[PDB]
């Protein structure tokens, strides 16, 4: 049967030269006689170009093909929710199967300019600099840039952990990354019961190239799912960089003209792709969402690269972070100055707004003198206002990982350094107060805590109830 | 006519016809199959090549996904023909001219081939008339001549969108003609965003009694190659109407038009030709060209585009946007440096030109001034590689002068805009001519040597840079 199974020709590097099987459809998937599964992509005049999907080594010229009929489908549910997940949704964690009801696409379009409405929706993340400065609301694509070791995983995985239960879904695919540091996450968001409500969607280094592209697009088709029912989710891509990378290694397998960085004609249709695919779809379709925070990471603090290039243009926003500013006390390293968030501070509250807009204007006044304060000979206090209230706020900006603020505990801290509590204080002391007084509030105060978030604002009253808290709490250093 | 799909790699169709019928090049083909079970036909191409051999190649504007070889192809006969005329105001099309709005079908007298023959030689015109945007920058260092094509240039994130935004503002809301925007391979929120918005102005139809002044065709990011490569094609036919039929105005604010060339640099290797360079087609320069001399004033009318151009790597040599310029009477080149220092719009006053920086067009009081401001503004620029190091100390009280008023014009030359009250946490302004011009030469003549910098940091007016 020249129609629906063929013979293979020649296999060399997972990629499989397949004859015959004219009724295959771009797209579909084949299965080999040692069952390996694989996409047809190249229906070429006589012969058909499939990239497979695991170990070619199995595969044998002469062994045939059946041409599954299904174009890439995988299943979906919520009997995912804490499994990590493979690439084509079967469990890598030894919990069993997962009970699929239905089964959307890998590929699928995206949602257009009717099915949409403007980002209003918050996103806490229980980041001090981020959820104040960089403000990402729910839809919004935001970026997170940054060399070797910038901590970026880490704004991701405190991220997800700061998702108030019943909240936000949260899906985590990693592409190209190591099984051991897979585990070692998969692991640190357990022990927080946060693995409750996020899929591990991850295909390590050895995995096979014809998979660390799909990666993402299955990390956001089980996504999707919930989207269209209302929900709201939260994408974490675990570099972009690297599922670049397995792209071009089967263009050129597939024998397909390169370019710039032998970098195919199609590298830019594999993020305005993953990346539009999130969105936030009108209150005519359930008002559902999806977020995606997708990774890219650079070389030599070289944003102008292509792939970093590309991506910043697809995101509404980046958060760069900064290998010279790590150890400098900086942690987590933001550079809240190139650090940027399209959709604006409209994705925050009122009572982060008055705080925020305002500690906005601070921490951006001290960008254009600080290169003085090392060289400050003899300033004025005009400037030294700004030199001193500078590097204050950054200590509150500065934050331990794996440990996610709430919102009250977002607005609270930076209330005490922006209204001149922490000023005359010594920056080498000021990580501490923050922590003492923030439990010292949550354990006496727990009862103006509540004040805040319900109201959503700082009243006249708990203002000066807050005064009369860290004033007389600095007091107590 | 009928021919079957031969290979399918990619965007890209090799469709296998009979010896005889031979669809021309450009003419567009219709495919019969494609997506899960059920059977659609937006799986539209365009042929591109007679490889020979019975056989034409083409890049389709839809996902070739799910096709299968043997499908029958279709010659409809001539190119892609876009529905245009007054049914088309207030709604938002697809590369193929069909309704994305979700509003009924389009009920148009006639289409109109995406491909049309630029104007002669003898249908141009040489009138130059000013274009007041209201931005201290732009009317004062670069003017926008009427019918003349504006060349909106920077890289990633500099302020291009928002600059195409306040434009709409400024001009096309109270623009007394027809406008229309292209979605050349942006985002789709500034989509959703510029359509929810120009709804509240009313620019679109707050019921169907149909007062609108405007046409939109969006073809975003996501969509295939063969999409953007278009899209800016179906825009302008959709411009080249009111421009000739109805003897209108027409503006064309094309948000992004390089997102037109990335999107053929794609399209060239996979049709088998040879890159060039910094891996851009051999036709580059054939490619953007033909379309942007039918985006032209001519006298049966007016084309005023307000065209965007992405700047990759943040490099002009580049072959994509470096193209665009010659066909260009004005530039707007922001700077991510000068768009690093918080000044907005991140506008260059350097690197910014506009054919009608001429007295013989505007006035001595607009061409002096606004070359001794960039005088000024090429001193500061040429002291301080000189300053950062040798410092000030040794500096003539006739040189110091400089840095002070510079400082003074490189910030008065910031301005907020009615669009980016977001971004600037302002209320915006708007600054003609006269209000600009003056404003200035109350600066280059020392009588505002005491004030300081920041005074002049996103202000309205010269007044408003004194309170
Ligand atoms: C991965 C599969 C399920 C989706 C693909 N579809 C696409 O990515 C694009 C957006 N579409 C819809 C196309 O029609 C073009 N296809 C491909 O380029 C591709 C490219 C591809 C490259 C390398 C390996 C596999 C595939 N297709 C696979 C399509 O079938």
């Amino acid at each position: 049967k020249v129609v629906n199974t063929g013979t293979v020709l020649q296999v060399g590097d997972g990629i499989a030269r397949i004859h015959g099987l004219d009724e295959v459809m771009a797209g579909e998937l084949v299965e080999f006689e040692e069952g390996t599964i694989g996409i047809a992509l190249n229906l070429e005049s006589n012969n058909v170009g499939v990239v497979l999907m695991g170990d070619g080594l199995m595969i044998q010229e002469g062994s045939s093909v059946k041409a599954t009929g299904r174009i890439a489908q995988i299943p979906v549910s919520e009997a995912y929710l804490g499994r990590v997940i493979n690439a084509l949704a079967k469990p890598i964690d030894g919990r069993g199967e997962i009970t699929a009801s239905e089964s959307r696409l890998i590929e699928s379009p995206a949602p257009g300019i009717m099915s949409r409405r403007s980002v209003y929706e918050p996103l806490q993340t229980g980041l001090i600099a981020i959820d104040a400065m960089i403000p990402v609301g729910r839809g919004q694509r935001e970026l997170i840039i940054g060399d070797r070791q910038t901590g970026k995983t880490a704004v991701a995985t405190d991220t997800i952990l700061n998702q108030q239960g019943q909240n936000v879904i949260c899906v985590y695919v990693a592409i190209g990354q190591k099984a051991s540091s897979v585990a070692q996450v998969v692991t640190n968001f357990q022990e927080r019961g946060a693995m409750e409500y996020t899929i591990v969607v991850a295909e390590t280094a050895d995995s096979p190239a014809t998979l660390q592209y799909l990666a993402p697009y299955t990390g956001a088709a089980l996504a999707e799912y919930f989207m269209y029912r209302e929900r709201h989710t939260l994408i974490i891509y675990d570099d972009l960089s690297k599922q670049a990378q397995a792209y071009r290694q089967m263009s050129l397998l597939l024998r397909r003209p390169p370019g710039r960085e032998a970098y195919p004609g199609d590298v830019f249709y594999l993020h305005s792709r993953l990346l539009e695919r999130a969105a936030k779809l009108s209150s005519l379709l359930g008002e559902g969402s999806m977020t995606a925070l997708p990774i890219v990471e650079t070389q030599a603090g070289d944003v102008s690269a292509y792939i970093p290039t590309n991506v910043i243009s697809i995101t509404d926003g980046q958060i760069f972070l900064s290998a010279d500013l790590f150890n400098a006390g900086i942690r987590p390293a933001i550079n809240v100055g190139i650090s940027v968030s399209r959709v604006g501070s409209a994705a925050q509250i009122k009572a982060m707004k008055k705080v925020a807009g305002k500690l906005k204007l601070e921490l951006a006044q001290f960008a254009e003198l600080e290169a003085f304060a090392q060289f400050a000979s003899d300033l004025d206090k005009a400037t030294q206002n700004q030199l001193a209230r500078g590097q204050r706020l950054r200590e509150l900006l500065k934050q331990p990982q794996s440990a996610p603020l709430t919102v009250e505990e977002q607005v609270m801290t930076i209330y005490t350094g922006t209204n001149g509590y922490l000023d005359s204080l010594e920056l080498d002391q000021v990580r501490k107060y923050l922590v003492e007084l923030r439990t010292y509030v949550k354990t006496n105060k727990p009862e103006f805590q509540e004040i805040i978030s319900s109201t959503k604002t700082f009243t006249e009253e708990a203002e000066a109830l807050l005064k009369e808290a860290i004033q007389e709490q600095m007091e107590r250093f | 006519n009928l021919g079957r799909i031969a290979q399918i790699i990619g965007p890209v169709l090799n469709v296998a016809f009979p010896p005889g019928k031979m669809p021309n090049i450009y003419n567009a083909l219709i495919v019969k199959g494609r997506d899960t079970a059920g059977q659609p036909m937006n799986v539209t191409c365009e042929v591109q090549q007679l490889l020979g051999n019975n056989r034409v190649r083409a890049v389709a504007m839809s996902a070739t996904d799910g096709l299968t070889r043997g499908m029958e192809v279709i010659d409809t006969g001539a190119p892609l023909s876009v529905p245009v005329g007054g049914p088309t105001l207030g709604r938002i099309f697809n590369v193929l001219g069909e309704p994305v709005d979700n509003l009924r079908p389009v009920d148009t007298r006639t289409t109109s081939p995406i491909h049309r023959s630029a104007p002669a030689f003898t249908q141009l015109d040489t009138k130059l008339s000013i274009f007041e945007t209201g931005i201290k920058v732009v009317n004062l260092l670069a003017p926008y001549r009427r019918g003349g094509k504006i060349g909106l240039f920077g890289g990633a994130g500099v302020g291009k969108t928002v600059l195409i935004m306040e434009l709409i503002n400024n001009i096309a809301k109270a623009h007394g003609g027809v406008s229309v925007f292209g979605g050349v391979g942006e985002r789709t929120r500034e989509g959703n965003d510029l359509y929810m918005e120009m709804k509240e102005s009313g620019v679109i139809n707050e019921q169907n009694i149909a007062e609108s002044k405007v046409a939109l065709v969006y073809g975003q990011m996501n969509e295939p190659p063969g999409a953007r490569m278009r899209v800016g094609l179906t825009a302008l036919t959709m411009a080249e109407y009111f421009r000739d039929v109805n003897e209108q105005d027409v503006l064309l604010f094309i948000d992004n038009i390089f997102r037109f060339v990335q999107a053929g640099s794609e399209v060239s290797a996979l049709l088998g030709r040879m890159p060039s360079a910094v891996g851009y087609q051999p036709t580059l320069s054939t490619e953007m060209g033909s379309l942007q001399e039918r985006i032209t004033s001519t006298k049966e009318g007016s084309i005023t585009s307000i065209q965007a151009v992405y700047v990759p790597a943040d490099d002009l040599t580049d072959p994509a946007p470096a193209t665009t310029f010659a066909h260009l009477d004005a530039t707007t080149v922001l700077s991510r440096g000068l768009a690093a220092k918080g000044i907005y719009p991140a506008v260059d006053p350097l690197d910014s030109t506009s054919t009608m920086l001429q007295p013989r067009i505007v006035g001595e009081e607009h061409y002096e001034i606004a070359q001794r401001v960039k005088e000024t503004l090429q001193r500061y620029k040429e002291l301080q590689d000189i300053i950062a190091i040798l410092g000030l100390d040794e500096l003539s009280e006739e040189d110091r002068l400089t840095v002070a008023r510079a400082r003074k014009i490189e910030r008065f030359l910031s301005q907020p805009f009615f669009v980016a009250e977001v971004f600037t946490g302002s209320p915006g302004k708007y600054v003609g001519l006269a209000e600009t011009i003056r404003g200035f030469q109350l600066i280059l003549s020392g009588e505002l040597d005491s004030l300081p910098e920041q005074a002049f940091y996103l202000v309205g007016n010269i007044d408003e840079a004194t309170a």
